């Protein structure tokens, strides 16, 4: 029972590297550029964005950035004019446009929260 | 193109139901979770068994491949994939290489006996599918409508299985390891012989995109899931279709389909978050393999015919006996 | 008549013995019900089989009977027990509440900082706030053997343990879910309101006054009668006789809390009506 | 489209025969459709 216990505590290491690693996911918000696969993550105001730039390997995103030049039911749109959609006319001379994704991000989750309790 | 529409109805006699009413049905086949396989962080979409039939390999969307010892539930290895789109895992014959696949146009090949010892490149599209020839040449299936054999030594598509007009989306390899069959969208399957690029036969008797299929263990004949929410028994020497696996009560597609050792019961996965099993004589629904929380995405029957694991978007792996 | 009283009181303990364990088995045999929010409705559920299968059972034999036919001793621990129960089931509910809170108005801690552990934290201080209430003033000031035997279980009518009871376990409480659940209404009455869209406004601000009504009217028609009661009573010892009926009447709708809880709690959000649906 | 026509084609009765005589000669070696007893089941 040596090669055993020798095996089970191979077991115990990777699940704790997988532990670290799922703390690490939980906190990070998924979006998708839908307007090779590339990707870019950076932090804003305590808040890490991993988004995606490209129909069921996505499917628990939070939401979905779609720019417009002048599971989709359970997954709201930031509609940028270069369930609720959110609209906000693109302006690259300063950094609203970060401002908005993460001003709309934070209302997904309040209204996520506001129907678990049950009151909307 | 004329004389193909003919030969069909020339050769089809008498119905294989019609040959099988004498056969004696299975009668009830319970089959009970004999272990629950968990780790994994996020949806599984592959699984593969190893010939020895007691090491498995799976890929989830958490960038993670994981090795399991299925008798003592222990992780020997977790290798870290560097996408994290993974679609498609495989295990070597020899015992001694994985290989995936997914978003990235790029199957990795990972030398166990873990670090990439190979990266094949050159599909223009998702691969959906692989399987290992043997030690040194691997088959892949790609969402750009091709198929191809490579060469680990040097790294390159040696042959280029085009025709099908559709994403192939599954791949079955021969017991005797010298033909493939390939089902893709176009709700047609070709049979293909690796030695040369020639398309040896082509099958059209589903309605909707083909998902699995899997040789039969003769060797003469193969089964295919699509989305119809069916599933077809071909004959590769008949060269048509021989019986039709469906029933009301399912309107959803079938993600896998696999045979027994023997080839006598087909164990086939649902979105209805459960597994039918078939009579492959009969016809006939012998049984439920209920209790996956979301979609049975891969099914494997090991070399031996002992057990049966199913994988599933629940991040849970369940070995059934 | 003792007969009458015995089934009624009966039942009572029969379906809280009964709901309070079929929610806290749905939450173990479940995967889809294991997440910070049910871990603290599944500690209530637990605080309240407690009460309905160790205070409850020797309340009713106190109750037909008109007398405690037991020890000195068992007299101290039941009301012991009793205080110590009632008081973590009421803290409960100001946790649950207090988490609620904490996820219609910081976004940032419900995703980067909320844990299990949070559950496993808000469930001891509710535990640590029981243990101050009840035993600590119990050891340390009994009286040595001068009591009546029969009727002989009554909390004592001092001056001071009235206040630092009654103050520690329902007034302190009370206000701060009535300032917590006042503030979560003015945040949701917001979002709502920020001719089809004022139809399903009206539609989505008069469901929001049913969940607060509810909740507050549950907690407040159950345990306000007997907290005034046990207030005002020790102060006016004369001229404030109590009637039998009503006084028993008023610890009982006390009691009925801990059945009412796994029903406004639990038995109506959609997760667990359906994890009970695959369960039977 | 001409050589798979070309390919010669048994009549459906002898891959009948053939695909019983595969069944039934394996099927005493099938744990799945004969059930195994729990001294052989490995888990
Ligand atoms: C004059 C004008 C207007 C006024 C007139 C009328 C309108 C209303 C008046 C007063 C109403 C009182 C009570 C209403 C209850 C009612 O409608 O309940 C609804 C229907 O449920 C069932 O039918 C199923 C209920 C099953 C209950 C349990 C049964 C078993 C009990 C014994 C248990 C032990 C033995 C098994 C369900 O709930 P709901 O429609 O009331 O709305 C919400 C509820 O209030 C929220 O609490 C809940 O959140 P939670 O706090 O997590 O639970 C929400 O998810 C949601 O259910
Ligand atoms: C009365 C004693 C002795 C026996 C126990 C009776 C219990 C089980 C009964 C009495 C009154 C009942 C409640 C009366 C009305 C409602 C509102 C309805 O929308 C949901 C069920 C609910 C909330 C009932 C739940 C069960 C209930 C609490
Ligand atoms: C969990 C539910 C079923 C409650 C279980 C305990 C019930 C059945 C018990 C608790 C106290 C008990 C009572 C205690 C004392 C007496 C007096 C004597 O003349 C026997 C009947 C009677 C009146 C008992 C009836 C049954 C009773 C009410
Ligand atoms: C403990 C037992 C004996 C009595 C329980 C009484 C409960 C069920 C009663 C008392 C007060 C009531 C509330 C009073 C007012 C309102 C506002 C109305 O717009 C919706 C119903 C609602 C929210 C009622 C729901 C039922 C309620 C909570
Ligand atoms: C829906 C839920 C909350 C209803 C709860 C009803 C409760 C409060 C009722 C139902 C039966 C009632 C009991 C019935 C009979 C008696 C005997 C009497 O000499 C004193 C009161 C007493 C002991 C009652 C106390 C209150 C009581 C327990
Ligand atoms: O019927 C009995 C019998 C017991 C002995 C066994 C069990 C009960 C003795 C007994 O008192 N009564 C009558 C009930 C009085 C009210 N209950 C409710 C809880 N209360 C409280 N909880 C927290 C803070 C302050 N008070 C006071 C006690």
């Amino acid at each position: 029972s040596s090669e055993e216990k020798e095996a089970a505590r191979r077991s115990r290491r990777i699940d704790r590297h997988l532990r670290s690693e799922s703390q690490r996911q939980r906190r990070e918000i998924k979006l998708l550029l839908l307007g090779g696969i590339v990707e870019n993550k950076f932090t804003f105001k305590e808040l890490t964005f991993k988004m995606v730039d490209v129909i069921h390997c996505f499917e628990g995103v939070t939401a979905i950035i779609f720019c417009v030049e002048l599971w989709f039911i359970n997954t709201s749109l930031i509609l940028f004019l270069n369930k609720e959609i959110y609209s906000h006319f693109t302006c690259a001379t300063d950094t609203s446009n970060i401002q908005f994704v993460f001003d709309a991000v934070t209302d997904v989750i309040i209204q996520n929260n506001l129907k678990y309790i049950g009151l909307c | 193109k004329n004389q193909i529409r003919d030969a069909r109805k020339a050769c089809a006699d008498a119905t294989l139901s019609q040959i099988t009413n004498n056969i004696d049905p299975v009668g009830r086949i319970q089959m009970r979770t004999r272990r629950t396989l968990r780790g994994h962080l996020a949806k599984i979409y592959a699984m593969h068994w190893g010939t020895d039939s007691r090491l498995l390999v799976s890929a989830s969307q958490d960038g993670k491949l994981i090795i399991w010892d299925s008798y003592t539930t222990n992780k020997v290895h977790a290798i870290p994939l560097r996408s994290s789109w993974v679609m498609t895992c495989a295990y070597a014959p020899s015992g001694n290489y994985v290989a995936c696949g997914g978003l990235d146009n790029i199957c990795s090949i990972y030398n166990l006996k873990v670090r990439v010892s190979r990266e094949l490149a050159g599909h223009t599209g998702y691969l959906s599918c692989c399987r290992f020839l043997d030690d040194n040449q691997i088959v892949t299936s790609s969402g750009d409508t091709t198929c191809a054999l490579w060469d680990i030594e040097t790294g390159q598509q040696t042959t280029t299985f085009t025709g099908h007009t559709g994403d192939v989306m599954s791949l079955s390899l021969a017991p005797d390891t010298r033909l493939f069959v390939s089902g893709a969208c176009d709700a047609s399957a070709k049979l293909w012989d690796v030695r040369e690029g020639m398309c040896r036969q082509t099958f059209t008797g589903h309605e909707s995109d083909i998902n699995a299929i899997c040789f039969f263990p003769n060797g003469n004949a193969f089964a295919t899931g699509s989305d119809d929410a069916t599933c077809r028994l071909f004959d590769l020497r008949a060269d048509q279709e021989l019986m039709t696996y469906s029933h009301d009560n399912i309107i959803c597609g079938i993600t896998s389909v696999s045979f027994s050792k023997s080839g006598r019961l087909l164990l086939a996965g649902y979105d209805d978050f459960n597994c039918n099993v078939w009579d492959a004589l009969k016809a006939d629904r012998a049984g439920v393999l209920a209790g996956h929380d979301n979609r049975v995405s891969c099914l494997g029957v090991t070399d031996d015919g002992m057990a049966v694991a199913t994988g599933s978007w629940d991040s849970f792996l369940k070995i059934w006996n | 008549y003792q007969v009458i009283t015995s089934l009624l009181l009966g039942t009572l303990i029969f379906c809280a013995v009964l709901g309070n364990a079929c929610v806290v088995a749905a939450i173990a045999l479940e995967r889809s019900l294991q997440n910070v929010a049910n871990y603290l409705i599944g500690s209530l559920a637990v605080t309240d089989l407690m009460v309905s299968v160790l205070v409850l059972p020797m309340a009713a034999l106190y109750q037909v009977l008109n007398k405690w036919t037991l020890g000195q001793v068992t007299c101290d621990l039941f009301i012991a027990l009793d205080v110590l129960c009632c008081t973590s089931s009421i803290w409960h509910l100001c946790a649950i509440a207090l988490d609620r809170y904490w996820a219609i108005t910081d976004p940032i801690d419900y995703v980067n900082k909320r844990t299990p552990r949070r559950a496993a934290a808000l469930i001891s201080l509710t535990w640590l706030i029981g243990f101050l209430i009840s035993i600590p003033p119990m050891l340390g000031w009994r009286t040595p053997e001068d009591r009546s035997d029969p009727d002989a279980c009554t909390i004592s009518k001092d001056h001071g343990y009235t206040i630092y009871s009654t103050f520690g376990a329902f007034y302190i409480p009370l206000l701060l879910m009535l300032v917590l659940y006042g503030r979560i209404f003015r945040a949701a009455r917001f979002r709502i309101r920020k001719e089809a869209k004022r139809k399903m406004a009206l539609a989505r601000e008069r469901k929001t006054v049913k969940t607060l009504g509810i909740i507050m009217g549950t907690f407040i028609l159950c345990w306000l009668p007997f907290f005034i009661v046990a207030l005002v009573l020790p102060f006016c010892e004369s001229s404030c006789h109590m009637p039998t009926l009503l006084g028993a009447i008023i610890n009982w709708l006390g009691y009925s809390n801990s059945l009412l809880n796994p029903v406004i709690y639990a038995y109506f959000n959609k997760d667990f009506q359906n994890a009970f649906k695959k369960i039977i | 489209l001409k050589m798979e026509a070309n390919i010669d084609r048994i009549k459906v009765s002898k891959a009948a025969a053939d695909l019983m005589a595969y069944c039934e000669a394996h099927a005493k070696e099938d744990p799945l459709l004969t059930p195994v007893p729990a001294s052989e089941n490995p888990f």
